[PDB]
Order: structure tokens, then C-alpha cells, then sequence
């Protein structure tokens, strides 16, 4: 149960906070798993 | 360092997996509830109105 | 007389009358169909005819009754099965050829057929009388009588002439009371309108416990006799499950099942099953069935039957209250009484509150809820007496924030949650403590502490497992079990073993399906003290894998101890519990060390 | 007298108070076309009628009316097997003319001799999905929880040909001793689902034992909700003389409820939540109650209707009071479909209430209860742990957890996917299920008593 | 006829009618604007008049037309812009010297100073007529007779007048029927009832096989004639361009496209572009043009018109059905036909119902689709043609949850998706295999078995190689291509040749413009070709790496398909593919050694 | 409420009157109007519900003679739980702040539970000293 | 509109029209109806809000002769950054693209604000030459 009254605008807020979370994240990750595959390589040798 | 970037790594895939899944769905879920209740509110009225 | 000025649906509309209540009970046509008036416009009153319609002549008469709608309240109602316009389905069954009830058709609501036994009671000549006294008794039961007779409320006189004891008719008069000349002769059976409460002396606070018979009740949320419930559905409550148990396992002298709109298989299952199961305490003359009567409506038969149903129901259970008695009434579904109302501010055409349920809603669920409870009987002698209320509801909006639903919520004593994830996982009836309460137990608590069991400080330790599991559980969904402690691990494992354990009453037994309060209580106690020595082990030096590695078979044992039968040991308290105290205790020093 | 006017499909009529309630009247239109109605409202001197034929074009003083002075009944009869109709039962393909050995009006309510014992025999179709989590009893009422984006024409079609292949099998089990009809009615839909479901019973040699009644979408709203109504009126017949098992289908109930939308926006009471009838629930019940055992106790009505939300959720109307009145849903998912698994049945909160009821021991084991009860906790347990893999990878899945990740799997593959010509039974996939619950160890397996679980791992 | 009581907003009520119909189009006032009767109360007739009622007073006439709302299909019908109640754009641009037909202007509903060129059929004086039967054929094309005159249906008699061979005007008659009585005099158009469906011999299952000329459809997942389609729109998307591409390509008799209530700059667009474009099967004369029958209405122009222009294009499509030949009807969208509905409910103070959204609409957006699909020709020749409905659908409230969206995918058996990024990267259309589904392919492969083409194997290996490949694809960005072996290396290069080979098009040649059956079955053959022995080789002992070297000139070749003729091993199989079989083998002897 | 009005004044007592329940009180307004001229109208509630809830309020303030007060405490239990439903939402509005109990304060075993986060008096600086 | 379809038609000029604001005659439009028989649809705006639009909209396009022109460019404010308002969504159907003006970067202090973001034209290549 959450408010039925206009919680429309809080709820929208919520979204496009968990959005912005997925796209930087995500580039966030792509680059540490792109350093991770370079170290591997080194390492090994 | 590698053996911290091995760690890091771990818990930062983690978390793109659970906002993707999980939380997303839930506001879109949550959003749709509240607005289906809500139009009728505003459209039953006019019918009351109107009769 | 009337003359029917307009059919428009089940809403017809009559010129020509005269008295009228608002209440008042109608006869519509030579058919002579169900009807009641609602609202006078005019000379014309509007009656909503609620039976079903499909050739009525428009100017033929109306009769009246003279008198609102009323259900006969007397012996012989017992063991009977009636829908809530009052007509033996039993009858109907002979006589219609038929099972349901045909349309165009009406007949007596009582049988006129059979004679009772009367024997005296405790007002002999002279004495002087007044409301809910004990006239005397019909034994319907092969243990108790069901049936006192009682003088109805405002009544009241010096009674000249007591009939002696014999056999007669319940047509037959058997008293005479003067007050202010002959008042009347008296029979057996007397009228109640369902739209008036009867009268009490006084009401007392509940203090005494129902025994719901069922595990995840009893542990998480108790209930007590003269309580209130309400139940939210989905279509994955169990409703039918949990109203088989309450019939049979509440220790109640009667139980008054209502069937409010139902599927017409349910109410047909609770039926053929009382006789096949056994009493609490012997007897047998079909003997679940003996102690219960029944009211069974269907979905699309008649709709002031529907209607009637909680408010006939909960009036025979007035009745009982008033004898002396104790009654479990169990409404079954008042969300479909409700949808009723939707369906009249409809028909009418008057403007409806939230979501086209009427504001009428809230009030009249009010008043319904509030007949109910633990009260010292009506009349002299002086009695204590019970009923408790137990309702389902539904939505019918998807979200449990719909009318129906809060409504009642704000009224009821006891809410017993619905869980659609578990219930999924079949947990039949499912509940966490969050969605959950009961304001009764802290003083159902105390009762039963005196009785024997442990019982407070489980109460508390109970709500604390669940509340601490629920926490935990989204951060290993979302995060990881990483953060989480070994101690906080072993949080989520008992608790689990609780959700399978005892929500899961469906069963295929009547051991893994009635949990009496002393087999309740063992297996409460037997799991708080394997969580306690638990945290301890792991605290003083053990792991969540190795500590779930030892006691292993162990385990196994007390997950399969509920389909073992109560009735062994001192009671229901069995060894087969005790000695499991001892093997936990043992497997706690080789855990830690 | 003649129209006053037409607001819609309400005709207001100017005539007097002496027809009966529901009596037709007959309106002649001076286009040489005849239209008949029935009286919905009888009012001082004149009535308001929903018309079955047309919903238009309905004129003043060039348009009359003559009152048939016959209240609207079914002429039902038994001969009625084989027969093809529409949805009033005017023949389409030119099957047998009506005639009649009883008429029977409607009204949701015959004779009304629906049950007062409930039903405990079983039937089955060879589906597992269906059966198995899902115990179907002769007299129960389960329907097909569907979506848009999934085959529901084609599961209904599963049953239809399946069914009069399996029931002589269990007829020997004595989980039948009399034979079987179908009844289908169709509402709503389109030429192309109409045919497919009569191409059905033909390839079958059931297209003798079964009545079909087709209504399109295209036919009058009116007409529509009498479809359902005049299919049922038959089904009961049929019951009652003959002693046999009938299967009712009524698919689409969305466009069943569309039609009693526009019969309740366009009447002078004001509608439910949004914007779907106040006496919806009413309309959908009428259905409801015919069912069960019928009088000499051998012949039976047993309802499958079909559902498919036209907006995704159970939250909408139409779900909602569906699933209050019968008694379990079987629910089908749109996951299951895209991935290729036919039929996509999925079995997470499918569910039935009877189900006790309705497996016994003389015909089915007494072991076909307590499996389900594993499956039905194992399968939803293991959906969500899945999930739950995705986002935690394996540093919060255990080993016992990578066994449900396997269960889960194979009950998907094996147990869900079937083609549309296998035929199972219930003691085989009793075995099935017993060797894909083996893997779990004997503490895992602890809603079924160690008496069962010992003897059959 | 009537005279106006009352004119409140829009509507306008007008007492005097004793034979007005709830269907009838009138002419109200002096004015001459259209209207159509809504309801009637009593002798007063509501009328939603559709067109500006600004200048119009209270006692004026009101004329009826005599008849409901109608299209007159008639000969003249192609090389014509036309309203969606009908009446020429084209010389109302001539005559009245504006471009859109302001208020109170009204023209007949086709030219009507036109004659035409009338030969007769296979009737002859005294001969017994029926419904749908060739009466006579006008030419319009000089590729088919588009104008079959046939006999109206709701007609037919014995012919008492046949005109012979020679050229009349529209007013002029050429056929008497005697059918109790003169039936009437009949002329080359006849009229027909816009809500109304033509009567066929009888209609069947969506099946027959013909090309739109565009590759994927046909591919991915066999594309309907008979179909029903739904297609998401966003009106930049680029759904306006295979639109024009849809109506070029197609092999189909005519095309007849309908603007539901468009922006009206892609209207111009195909009133222009269409002359200039040239056919893909030869014919001169206005190419497209000729071949197409325009209905536009902009957003604008009249919500009736906007609200009759679906039932109108389909009326003219079931006709043309009915004459043997086969129409391909494009829609877009059926989203603005949605909207106007609710326009006019608001207007009236007629109750809508779900999202704001009317409750009419489901039954009519499925009585729309019901009309479109194969049939049996009406009449006693008995031929087969066919009316294929596309709609494109786009949302209504902002999302796709919209209740027309929504609606629309329930009753078709045909989903194809339209994405901005695949337009963007020029592949037009934008079918991907996850957005879509067809069930009507099973019949439709199978039809194709027939003829020459393997079609039905192809077709399931090419969804699952798609299919199969995004989820290695997943791979690729987590791991990366570690953990990837040959084989999943060369799923993705197959993947990759069928996407490139069918979904992508943008008119490159006069070879993606039209694209027969076996090019699309040439193309396929050799993905699925190469995919067996390559997997096989790298199992012998070959690399991906070893396959792609050696390969080079075979697989370039077969990738540059779809701008060389197919023309090359016969006229139109592709001799490019057959020998690429012979060098595919001598290739894996090579690879595998 | 008059009766204390009575006490506030003519003897110059601190008076507390405890009005529970405002949603019962609520009810009955709403179930009115339903025959009557007046209409309903967000929600289904009357609009001149916000004027109901002012005549009730009303008694309550300092009575002149500044010895005695009325104060007032009215108890509103939300009957769907959240905070813009009509009954709370108007009420907040006349009053000057509000105390909020919460449920999930309940659930871990809490007496009295009292979630103070949304919980403000604006006019609560100024009286006290 | 009037006024400017004549200009561009007989003397052929190229007119922009700039109409500030169709967020007030939108309300102007839901405003009136009081004694109406007309019901409006969602958010209390008509269910014909869609007709009213269109109006405003014919007044738009290439004149006849097409040297002359009326061009139009209606401007629309959001009051509160919805873009699932019914004014923007019905209005943005019928329309060639829009123009998304955005807070963020009129609070960086950029003037004008427009992010070219989500903007578009979907005749961009249609105009240039």
C-alpha cells in the first residue's frame, strides 16, 4: 500500500533516479572489467 | 592491486544486475496501481455529475 | 392492495400503497416474489424484487406482509439447511424435484410436519417473566439442547398456565401469559425481524479463548471468543479450508455457517463433511452437522437472500448468545454482501461513494461487527454467552487498498493478512507478522500462561524471528548473504522452517491439520530453543553450514513432528517433544565445540 | 402503439403495460425487415428494449410493433449433437432445424438442480501441465488465465481434440463409466479462430458429439451475451437426459464483459470502477452457478472458460471477479511462449481449491496430492531463486540451491513441453516428477510424510 | 422535412420527425451541413452535426438525404483523392479554389460529369439475376478492368432492361431490374452502408500467397494475405516510409491507402509522390496512382469523416473482394480513429469508459478486422480475393498501455515491430524476431512447400539462429571472447548475413524494390548452407579464423546478393545461388583437409 | 463540545475534550447528500465536508477571561493508511501540524509508536517558553 | 490566424505565427461547461480537447499559389514538467517533432535553455537547400 493521491511525481523521480544508476554503472563496470582483461594478460606472464 | 580489482569488480557487477531487475519493475508496477485507481477517481465524478 | 406500475429490471415500482416501512416485507404478483421496499416516491413505492424474473405481469397485485423481514427463531432450525429468505432446502428438495430453489415459488420456513419434546423449565405458575427467560428446552442434540425457547424480547407478564411435559407440535400453543388481559397464547417458535438486534442485559469483555485448532493462528495472532475478524483474498486464502477447520475444531456449542453468494460447491463440501468427520466429544446423529446450521446461498440465486444471509445468521446467533450459549459465527464472503450494495446504489441510480462503492458500506458493516461479542445473557437466570465473527473479504481492484477492504480493516479487532508469494508456494492460510495483528493477546496471553504453556514470551519471541527475517531477506536479494553474519544466516533458516511448517494446513490428516493449544505450544518452544542455543554455538566458535551439518537428521525429525497425531504423552503434549529438548541441548555442546 | 425513439441500443417503445417481463415484441421496419427484442424495462406506458438483430435504423411512426405475447425461451433439446448454429441458433452451414421437446427460458436459472454434493471423480487430457497441479474435478470450474501475445486459441484446442481420446482410458479406471460431449461457444471472435476451433472437432470425429455455436464480433453486442447464455441452456439438457459429462468452453470472456460495458454506459445506472459494470460480477455469475452434477447424478456440467487480459494485469476488473466466483485459475505466461515451450502453461500460482476432492484412490493415487503439493512449492521456491541468481551471481547461491536451479530446468523442459498430439496419464507423470524430486535430499522433502517419501524417493 | 428546435454546442435537435432513422444523414438547415442522428426522443431527433454551425438558426428546414451515411462506389474511383465520407478533394480544389472543403460547401461524392464506357457482361434480356454476378466492366487501368459492374447486393430479379455496349453518364441508367414491381432503375454506382459488411459466399482462413515485395516479412515470418497486422508507430519512426514502400512493392490489384485523421504533410506526400513513382509489374498512366484508390483525412477535418474513414477503405476493399480481385489496405493509425471516437462521446454526454476511453471501443475495433481476410467472391462465377489489413497503432495517453494498443494485439495474430535506431541505420522495415510474432505462419509455409521452395525448414532454422545469437552476444560483454569457441563464433556470422540480407533495404537497387518468392528462398537456402558445414569442419579440426580466409569470394558474394538480378540461372530463380552450392562443398573438402 | 465551551467560560477551567472517532464522523457526512440537492464532490466526498470539520473544530482556543482554555484533541485512525486520503488531508490543513503513529514501529514490538519525521508543529517555538 | 491566412494568401508573404499560451487556452476550453450537458475526459480536461487543438491547427501549412506561407509555432508550458500531461501528448501527435526547453540548464545559467536532446525535426532534411 502506498498513497493513491498524486504519488505519481515522487514514483517518476524514483525511476529516473534508478536510471541514471544503470547507464553510469554500467560504464562504470564496462571500464573495470576492460583494465581487468589488460592486468590479466600481464599477470599471467 | 589485481587481487582488490578482482574483488571490486565482483560487487560492482552485482549491483547493475539488481537496479536492472528488481527495482526498475517495481516502479513501474507501483506507478500503474496508483494510476488506474486514480483516473476512475476523476472519471466516476463526471458520471455523478452527469446523472 | 397494489397494482405494479412499472418492471424495470429487479427494480419494480407499485402505485397504490399505503403503510410501507423500509424494511417492510412485500409479496410482488400471484408469483409471490421476494421483495422489499426501499423507497417510497409518492403514493408509489419502489421495491427492489431480488428474485429472479423472467415473466411477471405488469398490474397485478401486491401484497403486503404487513410486517419487515424476519427469520423464526425456535426449535427445529437445527440442522436444517435454509437459504437467508428462510425456506428448507431440505423441503424444497422433495417437493420441487429440484435441489435449488425454482422462481414464482415460495413456502413456509420452518417444517410443520414433526413434533418436539417439551419439558419444563424454571418458571412455573406464578412466576413472573420477561424477555430471554428459559421457558424450556427441545433437545435437537443427543448431548445438549440446541434449542432453548425462550419468551421473545419485550415480552413480559405473569404467566397463568404452564402446559405439562408431553411431545407436542411447535405449531401447537403451549403457554398463556397475561399481561394487560390475555396478551397472546405462545408457540414454540416465535418471529425476530433480522434488521433489529435482539436486546442484552449487559456485555462482558472477552477474556475467554477461542481455539481456532490451527497452528499459524494460534502462534502468530490469537484469537478469542467474542472477536472480530477479517481475512483479505485473492483467490489463495484457503477460505474453504479454514472454515471446514473452524466448524469442526472451535470448542463453541454452536457454529452458524453462513454462506453469503457463494460457489455453491463450497457450501456443498461443508455439508457432506460434517457428517463424515467426528465431534470433539462424542455423539453422533451426523455429528459435526448436529451443532451446525447452516445458511447456503449461490452467486446467481436470489439476491435478498444473499443480502439476508449475515444479518439471518447473525441474528440465530443472538439467539444461541441470549440461551446462554456459545456460537462461532463465520461469514463466508461479506465481500460479496458488499458488492451487493454495489450492485443496488446501481439498480436505483442514486450517486456512489469510492470507487462505486456506497458511503452505506462503512456504517452498516459497523453495526454488523458490533452485534457480535462476549455479553451475559438476556432475561433473569443469567447466562454468559458468545459470538464470535469471522469474515472473508476480497477485492476485486487488485491492491487491498479498495473500499471492501478498508472498510473493514478499520473496524476488526483481528486481521489475519494474505501473502501471495507464499500462498504460491502453497502455505494455506499464509501470514508474516507485519501484515498481521491481534490487539486481544496480551490479555489472551496471560490466560494462557495459567493453563500451562510458555506461552507470553513465546508470543513475543514469535513476532521478533519473523520481523528480524523480513529486514535480512532484502538485503541477500539485493546486495548479497556476504554482509550478513553467520547468526543473522541461521535468522532466515528458522524462520523458513516456521513458513512450511505451520502456515502449510492444508494437509492431507487431521493431524497436520488440527494443532491443538498444547501441540502448538511444543513446537514453538522446541524452535526458539534451537535458535537461541544456535546464535550462542556459532557465537562462541561455529559456522551456519557446520551447526546445519550436525544436527541434520535431527532437524528432519521436528519438520516431520506435525504429522504425527495429537492424542499421545499426557495429552497432546507428547515425550516425542520432550525428549527432543534433550537431543538440541546435546547437539549444542558438539556444535560449539 | 409505435417508437417513440432509440438512445442507442435501448429503443424506447410507446406501448402498454399488459407484456409479461423479458416478452418479445416484434418491430417491423418498413424495409421489409423483421427485428425482434425483448422488454429490459417496462415503465407506464411504455418500454425499453434491447434489440437482438441490428442496433440502428429504427425509425418513428413508419415503424409499428405487434407483441408475440411469448416470454424468451431456448427450445433445448437432446438431437442437438452434432448440429451446427450461431449465436441464436439460426443455422449458418446448414445443420438441423431447431424444433423442440422442451423449452427452457434464461436466466441463469432453469431448473436450477446444481449441486449439493460436489464432484470427486477426475477427468484428464493427458496434459501434466494441466492435470497434475491442477486436479480438474467432474463438476468443478477452473479457468484459463491468459495474456495477450500467447496462444490461448491453441491450448483450448489442445483440450478440445485431446479430450474423447483419454476418456475411455480412464473410463476403464473408473474415472469416468459414461461418455463425453463438448460444448463450445464461441464469442466475439474472429472467422479465422471460428474455424480453427470447428477444424478441430472435425479432424477429431467429434464434430457428432459436439454443438458449436459461433458468434462474431460483428454480430449485434446484444446478441453476443445471449451466446454464452443459449449454449448453457443446451449444455443442461444434455446433462440431464442423457447422463453425460459435458465440458462447457466459453472463450473470450473479455469480449463477453465489452458487451455488458456498452449495456451499462449507455443505461441510466451509473457503472463500477473503472468504468466496467456495478452489476458486472452478476452478469459473470449467471454463468457460475451452472455447474455441477445434475439430477440422476451420472451427467455432469463442467466449465473451462477462456480468458485472455486485454491489459496485462490481474489487476484489472475482468480478472479479478473471474477468479472470486470459480474455483482455482490455470494460468498460462508470456515467458514460457517466447522461449518455445508448447503448451506455455506455467504452474507458479496455478491453482486449485477442490483438489482434494477431487483425486481419490480408485482412480488416481492417494499420492497424486502429496507430489503436487512438492511440485507446486519446489517449482515457485525455484522461480524466484533464479531470479535471485542473476543479480547476486554465486556468492549467495548454495549448493542445494544449484539442485532447485536444476529442477527448475528440467520441469520447464520435459514436464511443461509437450506437443499437441501427446497423450499422458496420471500415473506416468506421477513417475516423472518423483525422479525429478529425487535429487533433493530427505530433509529437504518435508511437506510429504517420511511413510511415502521412503518408499518412493 | 423537420424544423430546428434547438441548437446546443454541436448538436443540434430539430422536431417534425416521423421517419427519421438512427442512422439516416440529413442536410440541416439552409446550410447544408452535414449531420447524421445520433438518437431520437420522442418526434425531436439528435443529430451531431459535424461541420460548423456558426450562421445556423432555430425554425430552418432539415432535408434528409434519404439514406444513412453511405460511400458510393462507383467507376472513376482510381486516380482520385478522396474524403472519408467521400466527396472528391481534387474538384473541390478546381471549383471552389481552396484546397480543403470549408463550411457549407458540399459536392455529390464522386464526379458526376464524367461518362464512362459500359461493355456488357453475360446477362441478356429476360435472364434470372443474382448478387455479385459481372453485369458489365468499366476499364480505369489498362492492366485489369477495375470497375466490374456487378449486380447490387439486396438485388436481384429477372432483368427487364439490359443496355447494350456504348458510353453513358453516372445519372444515366443502363439496368432495370423486375423484382416485385420495378425494384428500380440502377446506374454504374451503387451505394453501400459504411457500418455495414458486404454478404460473401463465404470466408476462410488467411492463406492465399502473395508477396508485399518486401523480403523480411515474407522471411521472418510468412507475411498474410487475408492477415490481420498491428504495427507500433511513434509518427517519427519512420512508419510513413514503408508505408509508401508497402503500397509500391506489392504485386497486389490495387492498394488502397487510408489516412485515419493524419498530420497531412505525409498526406501530400503521397498524393505527389506516388504519380512520380513507377511500377514493379509494369503499367504507365499515372503508375502508383492508377493502382491506388486515395482516401485522406487530416487531423483536422471532421471526426465523422475521420471516424467513417476505416469503414469506407474496407467497404472498398470487400467490393473489389467480392469481384475476384486482391486489395492490400493500409491504415495508419487506427490510434487517431480511437481518439475521435471519444471526441464525439464527450460531445454527447455519452458515458466512455475505461482510461478516459469509450466502452464502444472494443467491439468496433474488432468488428473492423472481421471484415478484412480471404474469401470466396460473391456471386455465381465464385473467384478468390483477398483485403489485407495493416493498422498501425501508436499511444494514446503517452504509453502503449493505452486501451486501443492493447486491444488491437488481442485480435490480430500478426505483431510487427518498428524501432527509431534500426531507421536511423537505414533498415526499413524494422522486424526483429523478439517483437514479433506470427501464427498464421504454419499455413502460410506450408503453402509454400508446395510450390517449389523448402520454405517451412528454412524459416524455423532462421528464427532460432537469430534467436540463439543475442544470448551469445551477452557473453561477449561480460567474459568477453574468452570463453567463446568457434562454433557460437560463427552462429553470430550467419546471424549477421540474415539480418543484413533481409532486414536490411532502403531501395538500393531495383532488386530491393521488388524482391520475388525464390530470391527470398535463394537467400536462405545459402545462410543455412554454409551453417552446417562450417560447425562440422571446426568439430574436424578447423578454426573460425582458417574458414573466414579460405571462404572470401563464395561469402562476399552471397552478402551482394541483393543488388544483382535474380534473373541469373533462369528469370527470376538466382543463378548466383546455385552455383554457390557446388563451391560451398568443394570449399568444407578444402577446410576440413 | 458546547458543554466544555460552557466549562472553558463560565468557570474558567481548563477543559479537554478527546473527540475520537473523525473517520466514523466522516462516514456520516458522506452517506448524506445522496438525496439532498448538494452534491459530492472529489472522491465522493462532499465538498463542504472541509465546513463540517470547521464547526467541530471551532471549540477550541483561549476563552476570554484568558484563565480558562478548551484544548482539543480529535484522533483521526487513517482507514487506507496513507496520508493523502480526504479525511487527514483536509484536517491537517485546519489544525497547525501534525503526530503521526505508524505501523512499522508496531511490527518490531514498539509502545507507543510514534514516528516524529513527518511529525511538526509550526506554532510550537512561539507558545512555549 | 485569420487575420495572417489573409496576408499570405493575396500578397503573398511568409508568416510565422507565434501563439503564446496554449496552456491557458486549454484551461479556457476545460473552464467553460457548467451548465453543459458535456462531460470532459482525463484530468478534467475534455475528452474533445483533441477537436479544440485541431482548431487552432488548420490555420497552418503552405497557402494555395504556395510562395506565401503560414507558418506556426504554438508554445506550450508545462506547469508541472509532466510529459504524460494530456495538453503536451495529444498536441504532440499531431505536430512535426517539438522542441524540449529544459530546467537543468537554465539553472547552469545558459540562456536560451534548449537541450537538443529529445529535440527534434522530422522534416529536417525537407526544409534545408
Amino acid at each position: 500500500v502506498f498513497p493513491t493521491r498524486m504519488t505519481l511525481g515522487l514514483m517518476k523521480t524514483k525511476l529516473k533516479g534508478a536510471n541514471q544508476g544503470y547507464s553510469l554503472l554500467k560504464r562504470k563496470s564496462e571500464a573495470l572489467t576492460k583494465r581487468f582483461r589488460d592486468i590479466t594478460k600481464r599477470i599471467d606472464d | 592491486a589485481f587481487i582488490i580489482l578482482d574483488e571490486v569488480i565482483k560487487v560492482t557487477n552485482r549491483r547493475v544486475n539488481a537496479i536492472e531487475h528488481v527495482i526498475i519493475p517495481r516502479t513501474e508496477n507501483t506507478i500503474a496501481y496508483i494510476n488506474s485507481e486514480l483516473d476512475e477517481l476523476d472519471r466516476e465524478e463526471f458520471y455523478r455529475l452527469k446523472k | 392492495y397494489g397494482a405494479i406500475y412499472s418492471v424495470s429490471g429487479p427494480v419494480v415500482i407499485a402505485e397504490n400503497m399505503i403503510g410501507c416501512a423500509m424494511y417492510e416485507l412485500v409479496k410482488v404478483g400471484h408469483d409471490n416474489l421476494v421483495g422489499e421496499v426501499i423507497r417510497i416516491d409518492g403514493d408509489k413505492a419502489t421495491i427492489q424484487v431480488y428474485e429472479e424474473t423472467a415473466g411477471l405481469t405488469v398490474g397485478d397485485p401486491v401484497l403486503r406482509t404487513g410486517k419487515p423481514l424476519s427469520v423464526e427463531l425456535g426449535p427445529g432450525l437445527m440442522e436444517t439447511i435454509y437459504d437467508g429468505i428462510q425456506r428448507p432446502l431440505k423441503a424444497i428438495k422433495e417437493e420441487s424435484q429440484s435441489i435449488y430453489i425454482p422462481r414464482g415459488i415460495d413456502t413456509p420456513a420452518l417444517d410443520r410436519t414433526i413434533k418436539w419434546q417439551f419439558t419444563p423449565g424454571k418458571f412455573q405458575v406464578g412466576d413472573h417473566i420477561s424477555g430471554g427467560d428459559i421457558y424450556g428446552s427441545v433437545f435437537e442434540n443427543s448431548l445438549i439442547s440446541s434449542h432453548k425457547i425462550l419468551l421473545p424480547p419485550r415480552s413480559r407478564g405473569t404467566i397463568t398456565w404452564i402446559a405439562p411435559a408431553g411431545e407436542y407440535t411447535l405449531d401447537e400453543k403451549i403457554l398463556e401469559v397475561e399481561f394487560d388481559g390475555k396478551k397472546s397464547d405462545f408457540t414454540l417458535y416465535h418471529t425476530w425481524p433480522v434488521r433489529v438486534p435482539r436486546p442484552v442485559t449487559e456485555k462482558l469483555s472477552a477474556d475467554y479463548p477461542l481455539l481456532t485448532g490451527q497452528r499459524v493462528l494460534d502462534a502468530l495472532f490469537p484469537c478469542v471468543q467474542g472477536g472480530t475478524t477479517c481475512i483479505p483474498g485473492a483467490f489463495g486464502c484457503g477460505k474453504t479450508v479454514i472454515s471446514q477447520s473452524l466448524s469442526k475444531y472451535s470448542n463453541s456449542d454452536a457454529i452458524i455457517y453462513v454462506g453469503c453468494g457463494e460457489r455453491g460447491n463450497e457450501m456443498a463440501e461443508v455439508l457432506m463433511e460434517f457428517p463424515e468427520l467426528y465431534t470433539e466429544m462424542s455423539g453422533t446423529k451426523e455429528p459435526i452437522m448436529k451443532r451446525t446450521t447452516l445458511v447456503a446461498n449461490t452467486s446467481n440465486m436470489p439476491v435478498a437472500a444473499r443480502e439476508a444471509s449475515i444479518y439471518t445468521g447473525i441474528t440465530l446467533a443472538e439467539y444461541f448468545r441470549d440461551q446462554g450459549k456459545n456460537v462461532s459465527m463465520i461469514a463466508d464472503s461479506s465481500s460479496r454482501w458488499a458488492e451487493a450494495l454495489r450492485e443496488i446504489s446501481g439498480r436505483l441510480g442514486e450517486m456512489p461513494a469510492d470507487q462505486g462503492f456506497p458511503a452505506y458500506l462503512g456504517a452498516k458493516l459497523a453495526s454488523f461487527y458490533e452485534r457480535a461479542g462476549k455479553a451475559v445473557a438476556l432475561g433473569s437466570p443469567d447466562r454468559t454467552g458468545s459470538v464470535s465473527i469471522v469474515a472473508a473479504v476480497s477485492p476485486a481492484g487488485g491492491d487491498f487498498s479498495d473500499p471492501v477492504t478498508t472498510a473493514t480493516l478499520g473496524i476488526t479487532q483481528v486481521f489475519w493478512g494474505l501473502d501471495k508469494k507464499l500462498a504460491q508456494r502453497k502455505h494455506f492460510p499464509s501470514i508474516n507478522t507485519s501484515v498481521s495483528y491481534s490487539k486481544y493477546t496480551n490479555v489472551l496471553n496471560k490466560f494462557y500462561d495459567s493453563n500451562y504453556p510458555e506461552f507470553p514470551v513465546l508470543r513475543d519471541r514469535m513476532k521478533e524471528i519473523l520481523s528480524n527475517a523480513e529486514e535480512l531477506e532484502q538485503v541477500v536479494q539485493l546486495v548479497g548473504k556476504s554482509a550478513l553474519s553467520d547468526s543473522d544466516k541461521i535468522t532466515l533458516d528458522v524462520a523458513t522452517l516456521i513458513k512450511e511448517d505451520f502456515l502449510q494446513q492444508n494437509g492431507y490428516s487431521t493431524y497436520d491439520a488440527f494443532c491443538p493449544i498444547w501441540k502448538t505450544f511444543d513446537m514453538m518452544r522446541a524452535f526458539i530453543s534451537y535458535h537461541d542455543e544456535a546464535q550462542k554455538a556459532v557465537a562462541n566458535g561455529a559456522n551456519w553450514s557446520k551447526l546445519a551439518d550436525s544436527t541434520g537428521d535431527v532437524k528432519h525429525a521436528v519438520s516431520s513432528s506435525k504429522f504425527f497425531e495429537p492424542s499421545r504423552g499426557e495429552k497432546e503434549v507428547h515425550g516425542e517433544f520432550e525428549k527432543l529438548l534433550s537431543t538440541m541441548q546435546e547437539r549444542f555442546a558438539e556444535s560449539t565445540d | 402503439n409505435t417508437v417513440s425513439g432509440v438512445n442507442g441500443p435501448l429503443v424506447i417503445l410507446e406501448k402498454v403495460k399488459f407484456p409479461r417481463y423479458n416478452e418479445i415484441v416484434n418491430l417491423t421496419l418498413p424495409d421489409g425487415t423483421v427485428r425482434q427484442g425483448q422488454v429490459l424495462e417496462i415503465r407506464g406506458d411504455r418500454a425499453i428494449v434491447q434489440v437482438f438483430e441490428g442496433t440502428s435504423g429504427i425509425d418513428v411512426k413508419k415503424t409499428t410493433v405487434e407483441f408475440t405475447g411469448e416470454s424468451l425461451r431456448i427450445p433445448v433439446s437432446e438431437d442437438m449433437l452434432g448440429r451446427i448454429f450461431d449465436g441464436s441458433g439460426r443455422p449458418i452451414d446448414n445443420g438441423p432445424k431447431v424444433f423442440a421437446e422442451d423449452y427452457l427460458d434464461i436466466n441463469g436459472s432453469p431448473i436450477n438442480p446444481y449441486a449439493r454434493i460436489y464432484p470427486e471423480e477426475m477427468i484428464s487430457t493427458g496434459v501434466s501441465a494441466i492435470d497434475t497441479m491442477n486436479s480438474i474435478a467432474r463438476g468443478q470450474k477452473i479457468p484459463i488465465f491468459s495474456a495477450s501475445g500467447l496462444p490461448h486459441n491453441e491450448i483450448a484446442a489442445q483440450i478440445c481434440r485431446q479430450a474423447g481420446l483419454v476418456r475411455p482410458t480412464k473410463d476403464v479406471h473408473d474415472g469416468h463409466e459414461e461418455n463425453f460431449s463438448i460444448v463450445f461457444a464461441a464469442m466475439g471472435v474472429n472467422l479465422e479462430t471460428a474455424r480453427f476451433f470447428k477444424q478441430d472437432f472435425e479432424e477429431n470425429g467429434s464434430l457428432e458429439r459436439t454443438s458449436l455455436f459461433l458468434n462474431l464480433a460483428n454480430d449485434p453486442t446484444i446478441e453476443r451475451i445471449i451466446t454464452p447464455r443459449l449454449a448453457l441452456t443446451t449444455a443442461e439438457y444434455l446433462a440431464y437426459q442423457t447422463e453425460r459429462h459435458v465440458l462447457t468452453i466459453l472463450t473470450d470472456m473479455s469480449s463477453y464483459a465489452d458487451a455488458l460495458r456498452e449495456v451499462s454506459a449507455a443505461r441510466e445506472e451509473v457503472p463500477g470502477r473503472r468504468g466496467y459494470p456495478g452489476y458486472m460480477y452478476t452478469d459473470l455469475s449467471t454463468i457460475y452457478e451452472r455447474a455441477g452434477r445434475v439430477e440422476g447424478r451420472n451427467g455432469s456440467i463442467t466449465q473451462i472458460p477462456i480468458l485472455t487480459m486485454p491489459n496485462d494485469d490481474i489487476t484489472h476488473p475482468i480478472p479479478d471477479l473471474t477468479g472470486y466466483i470459480t474455483e482455482g485459475q490455470i494460468f498460462v505466461d508470456r515467458q514460457l511462449h517466447n522461449k518455445g515451450i508448447y503448451p506455455p502453461i506455467n504452474v507458479l500460482p496455478s491453482l486449485s481449491r477442490l483438489m482434494k476432492s477431487a483425486i481419490g484412490e480408485g482412480m488416481t493415487r492417494k499420492d497424486h496430492g502429496d507430489v503436487s503439493n512438492q511440485l507446486y512449492a519446489k517449482y515457485a521456491i525455484g522461480k524466484d531463486a533464479a531470479a535471485m541468481k542473476a543479480v547476486v551471481g554465486e556468492e549467495a547461491l548454495s549448493i542445494e540451491d544449484k539442485l532447485s536451479l536444476e529442477f527448475l530446468e528440467k520441469f520447464e523442459k520435459t514436464f511443461i513441453t509437450q506437443g499437441a498430439y501427446e497423450d499422458r496419464t496420471v500415473f506416468e507423470s506421477l513417475d516423472q516428477a518423483w525422479s525429478l524430486l529425487r535429487i533433493y535430499p530427505k530433509e529437504m522433502l518435508n511437506r510429504i510424510s517420511p511413510k511415502i517419501l521412503d518408499e518412493f524417493y
